[PDB]
Order: C-alpha cells, then structure tokens, then sequence
RNA sequence: AGGCUCGGCUGGAGCUUCCGUCAGUGCAGAUCGUAAUGGUAGUAGCAAAUAUUCAAGUUCGAUCCUUGAAGACUGAAGUGGAGAAGGGUUCCACGUGAACAGUAGUUGGAUGUGGGUCAGUCGAUCCUAAGGUACUGGCGAACGCCUUGUAUCAUCGGUGGCG
RNA sequence: ACGUUUCCGACCCGUCUUGAAACACGGAUUGCGGAGUGCUUGUCUACUGCGAGUCAAAGGGUGUUAAAACCUUGCGGCGAA
RNA sequence: UAAAUAUCGACUCGAUUGCGAUAGCGAACAAGUACCGUGAGGGAAAGUUGCAAAGGACUUUGAAGAGAGAGUUCAAGAGAACGUGAAAUCGCUGGAGUGGAACCGGAGACAGUUGAU
RNA sequence: CUCAACCUGAACUCAGUCGUGAUUACCCGCUGAACUUAAGCAUAUCAUUUAGCGGAGGAAAAGAAACUAAAAAGGAUUCCCU
RNA sequence: UAGCUUCAGCGAUGGAUCGGUUGCAUCGAGUAUCGAUGAAGAACGCAGCUUGCUGCGUUACUUACCACGAAUUGCAGAGAGUGGUGAAAUUUCGAACGCAUAGCACCAACUGGGCCUCCAGUUGGUACGUCUGGUUCAGGGUUGUU
C-alpha cells in the first residue's frame, strides 16, 4: 500500500533501486489487468502503485542531490543546475561585499563628515 | 454660428484631448500619502526636526517684491564665516549651505548671521557616544527636554 | 468562369501549420508565418491589431513560469532551507 | 460596525468566499452549537462539527430527531445524520440534508486532537470572560 | 492523403480523440450544466482547416 | 388629459407616502437595432441523366432494405478496376429511437459501441533544377535590408612516410 | 364602457411642401432598446451669503461612521482707475 | 546621484448616488469559445425546477414517441426546453352579425352591468 | 640567414563570463501621415499627434547653472497652484 | 347551414416583464517579481471510469516537507483531505543553440552483439556575437642579434 517516505529515508540506493522495480512491475500486471476486463477493486490501485513510484523516485533525488550540494559546497564553480534560481535580473545584481566596497575618497569622507543627532528647542 | 452680442469663443479644444486628461481624485489620498511620509520620516530620524536643514532669509528678487522676505535655499559661505560657523560644521548639524549665493550687503549678511546665532543657540547636541560626553555636547538635563521639532525651523 | 465552376481548382494549400504559435497561417512559399512572423526572431504584433494583441497576449495561455515567480517572490526568493522539521 | 481595513464588508465578496471555500474551510463554515448541557460541561459554545457526533435536530420539519452524522457532505454544505431519511420512488432510502447550523450537538466525538481543539477554545472562552 | 505527415497524423489522432460523446455519468455531478458534448464535429459539416 | 385608486384571478419577495435633489426619465414611425410571428399557403413546387415488374424474407410497419426470376441501361476515351492533391475515420462488424438522408426507410458516408493501416526491396529519407535563404561585405535612425557575385575571401583536404 | 342595431358625420398616418387621401416617400404584425448629452469658456436671468470687498488655490493641521466634516493665507484670482 | 512626480500593464487589496442578462467588458455560462476567411483577421448566442431530486415507483394501451391512472411536493397548471409567462399569431365551445372593405365620432334603443335610508 | 622582441591580425568544442526574446499602463531616443478646421484651398490646423522602429525601471528621464534676472537680488533637478 | 368578422370563456405558440447576482464598469490603496538555470506563446500528453473547461509534465487533475485535523463523492475505491510551500522534478517546439527547419550528422566514452574496422543502445558534447586570460601561429610592419 501507500509508502512512506520517512521510512524510505534511510533506505540505500540499491535497495530503493529495487523497490522501484517492484512497484514497477506491479504496474505493468494492474496495466494488463485494465485491459483484460479487471475488476474495479484491482484498477483503483494503480494511482497508490503511480505514486507509490512517484515517492521513490521523490527520494532517490532528494539524496542524490543532497550528496552533491555536498560535494560542490566548497567549489569555486559550481555545476549550473547546482546555483541558485533567483531571477535573472537578482543573479545578474551585484554582490553584497561589492555593494559595500567604498573608494579611499569615500572612506575618508565617512570619517570626516559624519552627522551628530541633535534636537531644537522650540 | 455665434449670433448677437457674443465674446468671441476661445476653447482650445481643438485637438484629440480625450487622450490627455488628468483627474484630482487621489488629492485626498496623496495628502495622507505626505502626512504618513513625513511621520515615518520622523520617526527615522528624531529627535532631529521633521523639517530638515535650517534654511536662510531671503529677500524677494524683484521690486514688486523687494519688501518681503522669506525662506531662501540656504546659508552662504560668507555667513557662515561671520557667525563662525565651518561649512563641514554646518553639514553635521543640520544647516543647509548655499555654495552658489553671495552676500553684497552688510544687512543682508547680518540678518542671516544672527539667524544662524539663534539657531545654535536653541541647539541641543546630543554626546557623540552617550556613555562619554565631550565639549560643546549638551548637557544631561538638557538632553532630557530634546523633541522633535515639526514645521519649519525658525518660522 | 469566376465563381462555382472556379472553385474546384481550390486544392493547393497556401498556408501550413507555424511551428510557433501552432496556427495554420506559415506561407509555405514565403516560409514565414502571417500571424507571428515565425522565423523571425521577434513577434509580429501591431497596435493597430488591438484584439490581436488581446488574443495572443501574455495572460492568454498558462504563464506556469510566471506564476511560479510570483508564488516564490513572496518569501523572498528563499532557497536552501526546509520547514521545521516536525511531525504530525 | 467593522473596523479592519482589509475586512470587506461587500455582499458579492462574502458570497463568493462562502461558496467557493476550500475544504478545510467549509469545516470551519459547516460548525453546530453545543446542547445547554454539553456547554456547560466542555466550556465552549459551538465547535466545527465532524462525522460520528450525536445531534439533535432545533428547527425544521425533523426538529426533535436525534441520531448519530453519518456524513459530512463538505461540498454540498449539509451533514446526513442517522435515522434521518426519506424513500425515493423506487423504495431506495436516501439522507436527508441538513444544515449544520440548525441542529445541536449532544455528544462530542473525542480524540486526541479534538480534545487538544476543546481545551484550546475553553482555555480561550475561560481568558475573555474573565477580562469581559 | 495517404501519404501524409507525422505531425499531420498526430493532429488529426487529437481531434479524432476530442470527437466523442460526453460521459453519462457526468451530469449526475453536483452542479453539473453540461447535457452534451457541444463541441463534436462532423468530418464532412465542419472541416479542419489545416 | 397625462394617468390613478379599488375589486377578482395568477404570482411567490419585495414594495411604498411625503420633502429636497439628481437623471442613461416617457416612442408609431428613423428602407431604425434586436427577437419572435402572420396573410400569401397546404400554395410555387419536389419534371434533365430511357425502367422497372413478379414471388419471397425480415419487420408493428416495405415502391425504396435483403434473396431469387425477368426486363433494361453504362457499353472498355465506362455508370468498370486503381492512384496524385484534398478529406480525416467517412473504412469494417454489430445495435438504432429521435434528428438528418427536401417521399419513405427495417437502410445509410447518419447515430451508439467496438475493430482495423505490419516493409532492408513500395515511397519519403539521398542528389541537384528553376529558385529560396544564410554568411561575411556594403547600406540602414532602426526592426533589419541588398548581393548568392573575385562582392567577400587567412573558408582546406588527399596520397604517402613516420607514428 | 372596444356587443348588436338604427339616424347624422366620417379618405391613412408621419413627412418635405404654396399645395397630400394622393398615381410622392417610410410604414406586414408584436415585444424590448432607441436620439439636444458631457465638459471648458462666455453672457443674461432667477435664488443664496457677504459686501469695498469677496473667493480663496496648491498646501498645511486635525479627523477612524478618515476620499467626508472642521480649522488655517504679508502673498493669488476678480473688483476698487 | 535618493525624495517629492507618472502609471493599475503585472501581483495583492478596499470601495461605489454606476449596469442588473438586448444593460454591464466581446465574454455572469466548456468566451476570445463555437463558427467564418488561404491569410491579415472577424467573432456570437447562451443566467433561473425545487428547501430538499424527494427528478414521477407501480398498473394500463401502444413497436415507440407518448397517453390514462398513481406517487413525491407548500405547490407541479414548479416535470426536466422546468421561476413568472405579456403582445403579435393561432385552435376549440357558446352568443351575435354577415349584398363590392373593415374600422371610427355624435344620439338613442336592446342585451348586459351595477346602486337603492 | 639564425635566434629573440614588439606591433598588427588570426584559429581554437582552449578557462571563465556576458547579449539575444517577451510585456504596455507610465518612461527615454527616433520616424512620421491624412481625415478634419479654415464654410473652397495650397502656408496654417489636426500635429511636433494615430500608425512604424529601437531601449529601460520600479519608476524612468532630469539634476547640482556656460541659470534667472536687473532687487536692498535669487540659487541643482522633479511636481503642484498662479 | 358552412365560411368570414366580432364578443365572452378555455388552450396553444412566443419568451417580454418582474424579483437577485460568485459578473461587469469606475475610483482609491499597497508592492516591484519575465528569459540561455531556457521566458511569453504554441503543440502533444497525463485520471479506474472523465470529451470540454480548469490543473498538471513522463514523479504528468500531481511527489516531498510543514500547518490543521477526518474525509472524497457521480459511481467506485481506500494520519484522509485541504491550505501553505523553503526539497525534488519540470515533455516537444519556441530568443531556440550541431546543420536544416516537421528532416540528417559529427565527436567522444561505456554497454551488447563473439571478436570488431561494422552494427545497436545509453550518457556527455558540437549555435551566433562579445569581454578577460591561455595555447598555437602569420606578416621584412618596426627593430635588434649571428
């Protein structure tokens, strides 16, 4: 029946490799039996068998690309479908630490010019 | 077909106006717009006036206005030495410096030198870091009395 | 004879299917399309056509990316990170 | 009079939220008043009610019946309680659609998240009568 | 034509899909206004100008 | 007078006096717009392409569907047998009540449900024709245009040895 | 009283036109829709307030039954040569 | 080189002396849809049973449509194209007129209607 | 003639970047009519406007005087009233 | 008599009018977010039964995670299902990218065909313009050196 992700989790990559051809091949026999006058009982199975597919293919990703954020988290360059999806306009922005660079003029203005609180007295 | 006693008609609407019209609906809704700008501008800079920068006396440019004064852009530099006042001086504590404007009058230069008198006067200058006052800092009472100024500084 | 006996030489098409906007109106001849200009890099669109604008409009069709954009703008574009990790 | 400035007071806005709700709001919506007793004994004056709950029947041409919600058919915005049927034509017996708001609860079907949901809204109830 | 094109058969398999009467089934759903397919086409009334 | 009040019948959820004020405020016409309906009228008409008849079957029901017998026609530059463009399931089987088949219908290119298109050798695929369109190069405020040419032009690839 | 019957009168409406019942045009019938408006600028007239003044603009201040109402003008419009 | 400024095209909201299905956006609905044109493009009509389908079991004539009974329902003359259900047009029953128009105004009569402390 | 510099110009599926194409209400640069009014019409008007092309943003553009002016002078840009 | 006209009563045809209204129009407010990491748009496909509309993309009327807490509903059927949404995934055309534009072709690796020069499969890659740097170069263009 309905798997559960959670316990998948722990599951290793051969072992979710196998149970995807289980849930595989018990499609292809609930396939065969709509098309050989099956029963309603045995067709409304095949949607948990689809997604029961869908969970595990949910899984082998999820890990697969966990281990490879991993792996390139300290790359200079990093595979394209590893970098963040912002919007072309927020990739192409400038970065922070180059946005807060200031010139020696500038730095010598702050120090110089800086302005004081002060109230009036009506 | 105008007829009879008629002042000659001058509408310029000759052209495809309908596709230039401006209402006056929103004048309600941008005076609430200003008035909550300048509370949220209060509340980032208080205690500093809402206002902002001092600003000069003026005297209206033409004879037909020659005997009015009122607000001008800002203090010239000549002014400001009279009342020995720094232009870097002046950019910290809030005085507006008009680098185009020069004085050619002795009253004219008075005037505005004792406005910036008064000024620093009513000034109350807060400690640079508050734990450690220095010269010149208001004193501690007198930081206590501080409150946003609204409206214009020194009507 | 213009007219009836005229019409049953009608059986060239002038006009295929655009591989573009998937109408019936690329010229096989000119090969281009009379609705969006396919190949040519830009979109043919006129304002003189403002129903035609209408209909082939942004908002006309699925805008999936689009939607997804608005649906992420709403958090700040946040990327990285999970809910809370919890239970029932 | 309404306060908020981002609550509509507009007739077709209130009707189109009403009958275009989600699921899980229709379960809000479909909500019954608890009998004088069950109030007094849980604290709380209505709760969104929910299938396996005893009911009684305040208005209607079926005022005073009782029975058990066999359905709460959250589309059609109606509950189809025990006992609370017709015959069509055929003989067949159909439920009888009725309107959440118009009958009482009598007993609460409890589990640990209803409990969890009576005890917030008495702990609620309990808070704003003390300061009311 | 017989000797047609396979994107040309992929178009004419999608229309012959779409030329089916609607499900029974469905006007017993709850605010169900559909009493018919409205949009069937007849290969010799209407023509698929492609 | 514009119109108004009441009664009776139908109907099932709103309506109203008076005071101010406002208006998308009154129809017989505009070869007015739109929707519907008359007399004409059971009328004009359903007359090109020679032609049908007998017995039976099925059916509630047969000029028209099916079988057999007869009589005719196209008459091989066919009313025969197959294809290209075009159509797109109209192909085939089994049901069919309504609509459609300008009479009818048990029949149908109609309608409901299913089935059906099998390639190393047939084509496309491959070559180029008329011609189209790129490159550069020029022009152009610009989208982009013009030339397919020594205009442009540093446009490679073949044998052999060595490896 | 839109029934019948008598006696008297009685040409089909709209329109352009000197002149229409016209052998002038539109009108087979019924329902519903259908045409002097908005705004700017003038001028006169009527009413209201104040009156050598009057109206105040943009704006500002305040207002949560907050697009309203209320307060606010060395200055501007028209008038006073 | 910010602010004051423009703008609802996009996303999210609040309102109204606006329209109320021939109105209001073309589109209240499987509407830029059906459909039309080779193409550029053009472009509709179409809201309403009932509180609840309780959507008419069963008998009966018919091949069937359908009808006669019955049942449900506040009610079905609310029966599916279903709220109301106008005019034009049309059929039946009864009365009355009826010689190449019919209608109409005025004045009676008849029929008829209505009032009478 | 050998080697080595520079200058100029190439080829690379050389390492790593960036542009293209959409959207229309507002914004910036171009190109650019005629109907219409003048009771005709050609300058004029419509209009430095429909239509066409290009380029951005949340605003854009402008912007810190080769300014206004002629006072006892004002003092970047943008916007409102006049 | 019949027909015709007319009146009263009854019934058809037709869909006006009335009664609201998840629609429209206008005004105001708040935000700034498309695309080679492949947009807008188009095509095809996806459900147990589901043509259309809506939704989605081969994990295809949706997966994971988080909140809430018992349904969905036409028939079936069996932490539900709704909402949020940060993880994963996101077909083919399309600026559309190997060349062409509804077709055919090149480079590598790996796998199978028994071996393979030959087939087949899978995976990665091969667009134009441009910047920075790298490598290999060309020119008596200027210069030095032998």
């Amino acid at each position: 029946t309905k798997l559960k992700c959670k316990s998948l989790r722990g599951e290793k990559k051969d072992a979710l490799q196998k149970k995807l051809d289980e849930q595989k091949t018990e499609l292809a026999t609930l396939r065969v039996s709509k098309v050989t006058g099956g029963a309603a009982s045995k067709l409304s199975k095949i949607r948990v068998v689809r997604k029961n597919i869908a969970r595990l293919l949910t899984v082998i990703n999820q890990t697969q690309k966990q281990e490879l954020r991993k792996f390139y988290a300290d790359h200079k360059y990093k595979p394209i479908d590893l970098r963040l999806k912002k919007t072309r306009a927020i990739r192409r922005r400038l970065t922070a630490h180059e946005l807060s660079l200031r010139s020696a003029k500038q730095q010598a203005k702050s120090r110089n010019q800086a302005v004081r609180k002060f109230a009036v007295k009506a | 077909a105008p007829r009879g006693n008629q002042m000659l008609g001058n509408a310029h609407f000759r052209k495809h106006w309908h596709k230039r019209i401006k209402t006056w609906f929103d004048q309600p809704a941008r005076k609430l717009r200003r008035r909550q700008n300048r509370q949220a501008k209060a509340v980032e800079i208080a205690p500093r006036p809402v206002a902002g920068l001092l600003r000069s006396v003026v005297r209206c440019p033409q004879k037909r206005y020659n005997t009015k004064t009122r607000l001008g852009r800002g203090f010239s530099l000549q002014e400001l030495k009279a009342a020995g006042i720094s232009q870097a001086q002046a950019r910290t504590i809030g005085i507006a410096v008009d680098v185009r404007r020069t004085n050619k009058t002795a009253e004219g230069l008075k005037a505005n030198a004792d406005r910036l008198k008064e000024y620093k006067a009513k000034l109350i200058l807060f400690p640079k870091k508050a734990s450690a006052p220095k010269k010149g800092d208001s004193s501690a009472e007198e930081l206590k009395v501080a409150a946003q100024l609204r409206g214009d500084v020194l009507p | 004879t213009k007219g009836t006996q005229a019409f049953g030489k009608k059986h060239v098409k002038s006009h295929t299917l655009c591989k573009r906007c998937g109408k019936s109106s690329f010229h096989i001849q000119k090969k281009r399309c009379a609705s969006c200009g396919y190949p040519d890099a830009k979109k043919r669109t006129y304002n003189w056509g403002a129903k035609s604008i209408r209909r082939r409009t942004t908002g006309t069709g699925r805008t999936r990316h689009l939607r997804d954009v608005n649906a992420r703008f709403r958090n700040g574009f946040r990327e990285g990170t999970t809910p809370k990790p919890r239970a029932q | 009079m309404k306060v908020n400035p981002f609550v509509s007071s507009d007739s077709g806005k209130s009707r189109k939220a009403h009958f275009n709700a989600p699921s899980h709001e229709r379960r809000r919506i479909m909500s019954a008043p608890l009998t004088k007793e069950l109030r007094t004994k849980h604290g709380i004056r209505a709760i969104p009610i929910r299938t396996d709950d005893e009911v009684v029947v305040m208005r209607g041409r079926h005022k005073g019946n009782t029975g058990r919600v066999l359905r709460c058919y959250r589309k059609k915005f109606v509950i189809h309680i025990d006992k609370i049927t017709r015959e069509k034509a055929n003989g067949s017996t159909v439920h009888i659609g009725i309107h959440p708001s118009k009958v009482a609860i009598t007993k609460l079907k409890l589990d640990k998240d209803r409990r969890a949901l009576v005890e917030r809204k008495a702990a609620g109830r309990s808070r704003v009568t003390g300061i009311l | 034509s017989a000797l047609k094109k396979s994107f040309i058969k992929r178009k004419l398999a999608k229309k012959q899909k779409q030329n089916r009467p609607m499900p029974q089934w469905v006007r017993m759903k709850t605010g169900n206004t559909m009493k018919y397919n409205a949009k069937r086409r007849h290969w010799r009334r209407t023509k698929l100008k492609l």
